[PDB]
């Protein structure tokens, strides 16, 4: 996809937004 | 440190550390060396401040030398230098004498603040409050 | 002692902590010293402060009396000496981690870590934990894949 278009949110985030998504992000991938 | 060996804590003096009749020989005779702790201590004195209570522990087995260790100040005493009255009582605890300072009592305990237990530093104050109700002083709050 | 008005808010407190919590650990301090204490409290302090806990129970009769509630993986701890460490904030951290690097230090047994609940499970020391804000390792997982 477009690599900009997902690192100018991709740097600037917020917190528990992540807390309950990157327990996950090891599953489709790795 | 977990595993305590030897240890007397007789509060020195860091202006010059080589005393003689209140300790001096009687600080180091077992095994320990007079000669090291004019070497190493003022190595750890003068960082900080000299003249006042020093208690301390040292490493010393039977190995000949050793390495000196700190420690820190009586807390009832800061309460001298760091209050008013240097005694305590003058008319025996029989009636209630001494006078407090409330500004003072947390940071100047505070300065205690690595030896004790209380997670709460208010909490390190509470612990204060007996320790200068040592008499029946009452801190004008 | 005391009667069963204290009896009991040894449990509603300490069961609100499970009902409310986050990890659980594991823990018999048979020589448990004080230095032991004054330590895991520190641990505590770096781990909050009085966010964690310890409060010995194994009296199956009282940290079970929390357990038919949430936990019931823990009618098996509570035999014999038993220190339950439950956890409020924080991540499902490093309270693991310490447990066997202290009882490692000597520092008493571990109930051979007989185990807990996040899962519902047993035993096994994991760092899979405080990693936890190593979602910069899936940070360092984006430029080197855009890249490489």
């Amino acid at each position: 996809s477009i690599t900009k278009d997902q690192i100018i949110e991709a740097v600037a985030a917020m917190s528990v937004m992540d807390v309950v998504e990157l327990i996950s992000a090891m599953e489709e991938k790795f | 440190a977990k595993k305590v060996q030897a240890y007397v804590k007789l509060q020195v003096a860091a202006g010059m550390a080589n005393p003689s009749p209140p300790v001096g020989p009687a600080l180091g005779q077992q095994g320990v060396n007079i000669m090291e702790f004019c070497k190493a201590f003022n190595a750890k004195t003068d960082s900080i401040e000299k003249g006042l209570p020093i208690p301390v522990v040292i490493t010393v087995y039977a190995d000949r030398s050793f390495t000196f260790v700190t420690k820190t100040p009586p807390a009832a005493v800061l309460l001298k230098k760091a209050a008013g009255i240097k005694s305590g009582s003058g008319k025996p605890n029989k009636d209630k004498v001494g006078k407090i300072s409330r500004a003072q009592l947390q940071e100047i305990a505070q300065t205690k603040a690595a030896d004790m237990t209380g997670a709460d530093i208010e909490a390190m104050t509470r612990s204060i409050e007996g320790t200068a109700r040592s008499m029946g002083l009452v801190v004008e709050d | 002692m005391a009667l069963n008005l204290q009896d009991k808010q040894a449990i509603v407190a300490e069961v609100s902590e499970v009902a409310k919590g986050a990890l659980s650990a594991v823990v018999a301090d048979s020589r448990g010293v004080t230095v032991d204490k004054m330590t895991e409290l520190r641990k505590a302090g770096r781990e909050a402060g009085v966010y964690m806990r310890v409060v010995r129970n194994t009296l199956l009769r009282r940290a079970v009396e929390g357990t038919p509630f949430e936990c019931l993986k823990d009618a098996f701890v509570g035999p014999t000496l038993i220190a339950y460490s439950m956890e409020h904030p924080g991540a499902a951290a490093r309270l693991f981690k310490e447990f066997a690097k202290a009882n490692a230090k000597f520092e008493v047994k571990a109930a051979a870590f007989e185990g807990e609940l996040i899962p519902a499970s047993q035993i096994d020391r994991l760092a899979t934990l405080p990693t936890y804000e190593e979602a910069i390792a899936r940070l360092m997982a984006t430029m080197k894949e855009a890249s490489a």
